[PDB]
């Protein structure tokens, strides 16, 4: 036995989740996604971005988690 | 899509070229 490390890949995803914090909080709004992903400028509106804020949030408790760029980024589902 | 803004923010080090 020599000894397995979960550390890099983990830091990463989640390190870009800390990106989205500007005060570092944990739970995020609409314009950090746009934020730190309008550095680069975006593929998408943000009308399509507003409609996946809706989707993810469905009751509408206030600010997601980690386990929304983390959670959506890792499991695709097939249709 | 949450996963292509995913992509999207991934940009997390950098991009390339």
């Amino acid at each position: 036995t020599q000894k397995m490390s979960e550390k890099d890949t983990k830091e990463e995803i989640l390190k870009a989740f800390k990106l989205f914090d500007d005060d570092e909080t944990g739970k995020i709004s609409f314009k950090n996604l746009k934020r730190v992903a309008k550095e680069l400028g975006e593929n998408l509106t943000d009308e399509e971005l507003q409609e996946m804020i809706d989707e993810a949030d469905r009751d509408g408790d206030g600010e997601v988690s980690e386990q929304e760029f983390l959670r959506i980024m890792k499991k695709t589902s097939l249709y | 899509n949450w996963k292509l803004l995913a992509k999207g923010l991934l940009i997390r080090e950098r991009l390339k070229r």
